[PDB]
């Protein structure tokens, strides 16, 4: 539908050879609107030399900046430290000499045009670290686990502790780190401390014992505790720095067991809890906003313990969605979504058009599964996983297959524009994608085992393609970069061409801009209600309390949103029900329509947080509004709140006090 | 994800 499309594509890309990318080769974005592309290489000569170069044009032209770090060699492990925002800090650390103290990194402030090379006074054994307020500040442990602290973007460091086994920044420049006390960080697991320092270094305090790791997410630090006389551990939650601690509301786990955050925001998180016995399987908790009652959210929840494989997603384009996979009583794995941030999971709905694949009981009835990261680490043809951006509303791109359990057979690509409601086929085989300018361009390449040159692009949110014949010497296809944030029109494939004789590393940058060529204006977007389910019903797209319009960009619009282009939308608060509140801890909701009741009896897990709870979170009405939770006016429920901790411990008879 |  895009017309002299050819032409306007044609003298808008860039193709870059690379004299050599032998060995690990990676890529690395430095800051936003800035265009800058580091791309570093490593590789031995076995019986170790690094090339680095760099764009400043969103990879249409690079420069080999080799000589810049004097031709030494960049330990791949360490990867490049890239600072915050736009600072334009990049750190890469070098290998040195045997005979050497400390080891070197190259330091620079200006988005890689210039290094500086720093001789350090330890080895560093992690990555470097930068402190989110203040790019200039970082943190690294050394090969003898010792925390240091540069104050000076790495300038001067001091070790400011000995023992350090783990280390992060949390808010307002503070360092939380564990220590450990007997010998090594794996023979003093469970007894290690976990130390506080607000002041880089100058005091500390001790803000946990018998601490087997500790993780941060949203507004809560997260620290699992060992239990003295025993082998298992707990979670124990703070959103205090650690000044004060509770225990989180969910079973105690084994050795070896886990939990893992698997998404935290300011309101909530979501914890998986791994099913005793090495199952690959546990479930799925959801948080209150204190981060300390949590309710069962998805059972069955697919987390492998080799390597640590989950499918879970948050679809980023429409609020409240999230989608992942479980497995079935059978042990075929479905993929479900939630579309209220984990109050009710689903199937996802098969497209129209498709047909029920072998997978499938029925050949009228079957749903949509995804391809994701589980898929991927068991060697099926599956090139991405699931795509989307906050700033693309709606939309979600992913390999999935039709029919009751995920299929080995080679996968089909399926877009939603609705958030994950519904779907259809978008194009046929494995492909390659990326979305550019907030959504007004799809990109797709074909993933095969023979060479391509060809890229397949739509307007039209994935509707309607058309495709572009980008050169002539077609390539092994490895990866499509393109700047992080969807906001570009300028996307880079990356490849080799082989002959018989040689090869050689090729990169062809396309810029959109004159297929876009003109910017968007009011009339270009339309109203959409997000979530609708039934346009008969008042209270259609509420979810947590809330509906939202958006305006989003016409299909038939062919416009560039614009690297400035914000997401307009506009709220309308609904009323509250029993819906929007959750069970407090000590009640729960019978069969049907959501009132809240008093357990008759509190067993395992909930007994426990009975007797290590803290008052304030045992005295309770049996309700609690959703965590982000909006609605205003209708239901309030006024039961009278009750101390809930002398129900049980009224079991138990008591000791002196 | 984040382990504990
Ligand atoms: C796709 O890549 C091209 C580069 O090949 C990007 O072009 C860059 O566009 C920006 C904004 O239009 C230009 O930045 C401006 O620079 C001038 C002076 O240098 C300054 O006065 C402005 O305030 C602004 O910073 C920039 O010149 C240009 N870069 C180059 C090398 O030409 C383009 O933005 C990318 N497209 C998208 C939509 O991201
Ligand atoms: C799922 O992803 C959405 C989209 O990124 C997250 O929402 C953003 O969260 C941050 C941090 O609280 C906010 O600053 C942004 O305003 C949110 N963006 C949008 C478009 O709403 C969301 O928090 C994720 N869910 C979880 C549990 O992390």
């Amino acid at each position: 539908r895009v017309r002299d499309f050819v032409a306007k594509l044609a003298n808008n890309t860039h193709q870059h050879v690379f004299d050599d990318l032998r060995g690990s080769v990676s890529l690395s974005w430095v800051g936003d609107s800035t265009g800058v592309i580091l791309v570093l290489t490593t590789f031995h000569v076995p019986l170790g030399q690094s090339k680095l170069y760099r764009s400043e044009d969103y990879g249409k032209n690079f420069k080999d900046i080799t000589d810049l770090i004097n031709n030494t060699f960049i330990r791949t492990e360490f990867g490049m430290a890239i600072g915050p925002e736009n600072s334009g800090k990049v750190v890469l650390t070098a290998e040195v000499s045997g005979g050497s103290r400390g080891g070197r990194i190259f330091r620079s402030s200006d988005f890689a045009k210039n290094f500086v090379q720093t001789d350090l006074p330890f080895h560093p054994l992690t990555q470097m670290m930068y402190s989110p307020q203040n790019s200039d500040y970082l943190l690294a442990l050394s090969t003898e686990n010792g925390l240091w602290v540069s104050k000076n973007f790495g300038g001067k460091w001091e070790e400011i502790h000995k023992a350090v086994c783990l280390a992060k920044w949390g808010s307002d420049n503070t360092i939380f780190f564990t220590t450990y006390a007997n010998g090594s960080c794996k023979a003093d697991l469970g007894a290690l401390e976990l130390w506080r320092t607000s002041d880089l270094g100058k005091s500390f305090k001790t803000i946990g014992v018998k601490i087997y790791s500790f993780g941060l997410g949203g507004r809560f630090l997260f620290a699992s505790v060992m239990a003295d006389k025993d082998t298992t551990r707990r979670i124990h939650v703070s959103t205090d720095q650690g000044d004060t601690w509770s225990m989180a509301q969910l079973p105690s786990v084994g050795q070896e067991q886990f939990y893992s955050i698997l998404a935290a925001n300011d309101d909530m998180v979501f914890m998986h809890v791994d099913e005793p016995g090495d199952t690959g399987f546990g479930t799925i908790f959801t948080s209150d906003d204190r981060g300390i009652v949590y309710s069962k959210s998805l059972d069955r929840h697919l987390y492998t313990t080799t390597g640590g494989e989950t499918d879970f997603t948050n679809v980023t384009s429409l609020r409240g969605v999230y989608i992942t996979s479980v497995l079935s009583e059978d042990n075929s794995i479905q993929t479900m979504i939630t579309f209220d941030q984990g109050g009710r999971w689903t199937h996802l709905r098969k497209p129209e058009n498709s047909e029920c694949d072998a997978t499938a009981k029925n050949k009228n009835e079957c749903s949509l599964h995804i391809h994701a990261s589980y898929s991927i680490s068991q060697k099926l043809n599956v090139p991405m996983a699931p795509l989307s951006e906050p700033n693309a509303v709606g939309i979600v791109i992913a390999h999935g297959s039709v029919g009751d359990a995920i299929s080995v057979m080679v996968p089909d690509v399926y877009i939603s524009d609705d958030g994950g409601y519904s779907w259809t086929k978008m194009l046929e085989g494995p492909h390659y994608y990326t979305i550019l300018d907030s959504g007004g361009i799809i990109v797709a390449i074909e993933h095969s085992s023979r060479p391509i040159n060809v890229i397949k692009f739509s307007t039209d949110e994935g509707q309607c393609w058309q495709t572009y014949t980008f050169t002539r010497d077609p390539i092994y296809f490895t990866g499509l970069a393109s700047e992080p944030g969807a906001r570009s029109m300028n996307i880079s494939i990356w490849g080799f061409t082989e002959s018989f004789l040689t090869s050689q590393w090729v990169s062809y940058t396309i810029d959109f801009k004159d297929i876009l060529e003109r910017n968007c204006e009011e009339k270009d977007y339309t109203i959409w209600l997000a979530h609708s389910t039934d346009p008969e019903d008042y209270e259609d797209g509420c979810i947590l309390g809330y509906k939202e319009q958006f305006l989003r960009l016409r299909k038939s619009s062919m416009c560039q949103n614009g690297r400035d282009y914000v997401v307009t939308k506009q709220p309308s608060i609904c009323l509250c029900s029993l819906e929007d509140f959750l069970c407090d801890f000590g009640y729960y909701r019978p069969e049907n329509d959501s009132k809240c009741v008093e357990q008759p009896e509190l067993k395992g897990h909930d007994l426990e947080f009975c007797l290590y709870g803290r008052e304030e979170h045992l005295t309770t009405n049996g309700y609690r509004k959703i965590p982000g939770d909006k609605c205003q006016g209708g239901v309030n429920p006024v039961r009278e709140v009750k101390d809930l901790k002398k129900k049980c411990t009224s079991n138990f008879l008591s000791p002196e006090k | 994800p984040y382990i504990l």
